[PDB]
């Protein structure tokens, strides 16, 4: 088996990058310069009760307007709220329940969804008729519909079941750039501000930052030992946050090519759920399986603040695309607004 | 195929390919990074609005 | 010689003449063991010698047509089954494939004729009522509206005020509806059940 | 055979008496080339002359006549998909090309699961009720009625009591359903929906 | 096929059974069309005690759609006539009937005051 | 307070009369107000919403109203059934009327 000779080639080429990390690995100035802009006790207020969903929330997502926040339920119902009223600006129901990803595009014009059913939906919410119709389906994910994300309002990633998180134009309908690098299926999708990596985190723990004009995997991070679910991406387009099922959150960089820090503690240990960062990115606010949900100093892996408790798990964040306010979809079928 | 692991030649081919890149790509020293992006939160810590308490005059929720 | 160019049957009292040749599309075909000449087999009407078969004249029709070109045809009033059954007796498995799909397709049609119809409940309020009744998605059929004691003011004008329960249908019935495995999809279906 | 004006087509083993002319109505016919009187052709029984095709005798009438009169009409009892498979065979590009415009009717007028179903929330005290009930315009489905507590005129009597939700179904699926686009229009339609 | 038959016609050139033919046609594909059948809805009003009587009586060929209760405060609104709103339907064969509008006078001016 | 609307009014046409008002909802429905008595004389669902304009005939008997389809509504309130009914509509355009 001449297998063994290129088996042996990829150890010792992670043993390399090993090695070029722990080079890269020095002290960690930020935690080490803890005493130097601490976030401070921040107290974080629910102001609005988004209770129009009845089914749970699986995934929330915001709006470039930054006020208008889509919400799936369970049962597959998608809410178009308006947040700084509390009125629903739509409510549209789902052709196949067992949804878990709502894409807001890129325009405040499209919306996309999808779910066990293995196909990604995208309605039109503006269009001539004056009502919210299907759009384009997408198949070709054998595997559930994870998450996606609007690229553009014709291109979009779908991270999915499979192990693939095919790049989709929206016209075509067809999958342009696989990527097909991962081994278990994808449950989470992060875009960079910058629009061109993302990072998406699989069952095999390996959150893999994707170039989105090849396909290629850009870098590979391994810091979570459990599946991951949830990666928010940081302002900058440099790091970002990855939760996975363990109880911790660590924050990976891309120019560091490794885990820049730890966010864990004793008192939580429910499985995490929904990663965010503030508009600076400072604070990194993460949902829990546990019915409440918490914020750390992003730079110093102390708890920056405590969310008002919900009737059940939260299983979804989005801060404001200004950082105004935060959004947390939770079981309880309903959203809080936090600001 | 089967003999080949599936084609595990090609298996092995992209992930050493991949470490390659990930050889290439520059390592940005923990102490650096860390610098570097905690200067970038500061020079954005002071307008962050869940970081900086807006008054109950401006928000879209105490309008 | 024994080859005949043009070789004629009886099928039900009705004549058919065709080539041998088209007859010996599948050596499984009953009437590629007439081709042969064997004592076993020399029964024919002695006027023009056109062997006899006590078959249906009518089903054997289509499978002359496929055996002549490969395709397979059934009038829309010829018994599907029939024809099924005079095929198998010719042991045509080929046909028995294609006409047994063909009779699936029609069987659910038939019996799927209900089409599977999905239902959704959208809880709204009263002001938040007439735009998406108004802008209710295409393809989709209102079925019924309630009011509900509003948990705040006089039962009205609060988010949990009405509840539109609507629908559609999915075109299920020609076409077969199926489900499909995957792993972490049954634990998050777990999950979601609790 | 022997060259005549008439022609003896031996379509499936059935015989069809037409005219060599409405058969040369064309030349993409491959029955054109048939009707060339050359010793290339030698399909035809030894018995009568007839030339043999062994193609379908019942959706090759379909094809006479249209070669009789340049028109296709297909029995209600024969697929468009036959006498399209068998126009193929023969080679008329323009009768193709009017059966798969049959086709186009066909499919667009059945299967139109998206016709346009226009709902609408009057809104209605009960003096008025029947008076719109009974005016509903012509072509409009009532659907739903549902009262609603007030506290004007013990909540009845008051112009807000009841909502009568009415629709109207409207056919676009079978006539090219879609949307216009206009800059300003979209710049209104933002407007207003927020 | 009932135009093929008409092409045979119009081949033969039977003139008269050519124009009953058409005839046919037209009435065929107007009774058909889009099945422009236009539904009429009225708004019975009966208590619940005639309300089963009045359903049952209910006329041939008029369907029931709904029933609605009414908040009324007539002995806690039931036995009594406002009690409940029984609206039926039924449909009118438009293609047979044609629904088209004529002209009255001394009609035109009570439409106008019933209208008030 | 012709409090009968429940979508945005996006036009309100008087009529000759100056008692019957014709007004449109951002939702597609026409209520030919009575100014005097605030009683609904009409609701017509309009066939297509997003209806910015809506027209009173100077005789009373025609409302016409245009929408973001482009096509002009004109409706015959008086019929002789009683029930308002589409009387011409208007194509030709492009633009939103």
């Amino acid at each position: 088996s001449e297998l063994d000779q290129l088996r042996q080639e990829a150890e010792q080429l992670k043993n390399q990058i090993r090695d070029a990390r722990k080079a890269c690995a020095d002290a960690t100035l930020s935690q080490i310069t803890n005493n130097i802009d601490p976030v401070g006790r921040i107290q974080m207020r629910t102001r609005r009760t988004l209770r129009g969903h009845l089914a749970k929330i699986y995934a929330m997502h915001w709006g470039t307007d930054s006020r208008l926040l889509v919400s799936a339920s369970q049962d597959g119902k998608l809410i178009i709220w308006d947040s700084y009223t509390t009125n629903k600006v739509h409510a549209i129901p789902l052709r196949s329940s067992w949804v878990m990803t709502c894409a807001y595009a890129p325009s405040g014009n499209y919306v996309a969804c999808g779910g066990l059913d293995n196909i990604c939906s995208i309605y039109n919410l503006k269009t001539r008729e004056g009502n919210v119709r299907v759009s384009r389906e997408l198949a070709g994910h054998t595997g559930y519909l994870s998450c996606c994300r609007f690229l553009d309002d014709n291109q979009i990633v779908t991270s999915s079941g499979d192990t693939t998180c095919a790049l989709w134009d929206i016209e075509t309908g067809q999958q342009t750039t696989t990527f097909t690098g991962h081994t278990g299926d994808v449950m989470s999708l992060s875009l960079a501000p910058d629009t061109r990596l993302f990072v998406s985190g699989a069952c095999d723990a390996s959150a893999k930052l994707w170039d989105v004009r090849e396909g290629m995997c850009r870098q590979t991070f391994t810091g979570h030992e459990s599946d991951i679910n949830a990666i928010c991406f940081f302002p900058n387009g440099n790091a970002f946050a990855t939760g996975s099922d363990d109880a911790t959150c660590r924050l990976f960089d891309l120019r560091a090519d490794q885990e820049l820090m730890t966010y864990s503690h004793d008192n939580i240990i429910c499985g995490i759920t929904s990663v965010s960062f503030s508009k600076s990115g400072r604070l990194l606010l993460a949902g829990y399986d546990d019915f409440n949900c918490n914020v750390w100093d992003a730079l110093k892996a102390d708890r920056a603040g405590v969310l008002a408790g919900h009737d059940n798990r939260v299983s979804c964040l989005g801060v404001t695309d200004d950082g105004m306010a935060v959004a947390t979809g939770s079981w309880d079928s309903f959203l809080k607004i936090w600001n | 195929m089967a003999s080949n692991n599936t084609a595990s030649i090609a298996q092995a081919r992209k992930l050493v390919e991949q470490l390659k890149m990930e050889a290439n790509i520059d390592r940005i020293k923990v102490s650096k990074a860390a610098a570097d992006l905690m200067a970038y939160c500061e020079a954005h810590a002071k307008e962050d609005p869940l970081l900086t308490p807006v008054p109950a005059s401006e928000n879209p929720f105490r309008e | 010689g024994s080859v005949s160019k043009w070789v004629r049957l009886n099928v039900g009292g009705t004549y058919f003449l065709t080539t041998r040749q088209t007859l010996c599309r599948d050596p499984k075909s009953f009437l590629y063991r007439l081709c042969q000449a064997d004592p076993d087999l020399d029964s024919d009407k002695d006027e023009t010698g056109a062997y006899l078969i006590d078959r249906d004249p009518t089903y054997f029709g289509p499978v002359l047509n496929y055996l002549r070109h490969g395709k397979l045809v059934i009038n829309k009033d010829l018994a599907e089954e029939g024809v099924l059954e005079e095929a198998e007796f010719y042991n045509i498995t080929s046909l028995i494939k294609l006409v047994k799909d063909k009779i699936r397709e029609r069987d659910s049609k038939t019996s799927q004729v209900p089409v599977k119809h999905v239902y959704r409940v959208l809880q709204c309020q009263e002001e938040e009522l007439t735009q998406m009744v108004s802008t209710m998605s295409d393809g989709w059929k209102f079925e019924q509206l309630v009011s509900i004691g509003s948990s705040y003011n006089y039962g009205n004008e609060d988010q949990a005020e009405f509840l539109c329960v609507v629908s559609k249908e999915l075109h299920n019935t020609p076409y077969g509806t199926a489900s499909e495995p995957s792993e972490k999809a049954k634990i998050l279906q777990e999950r979601g059940s609790r």
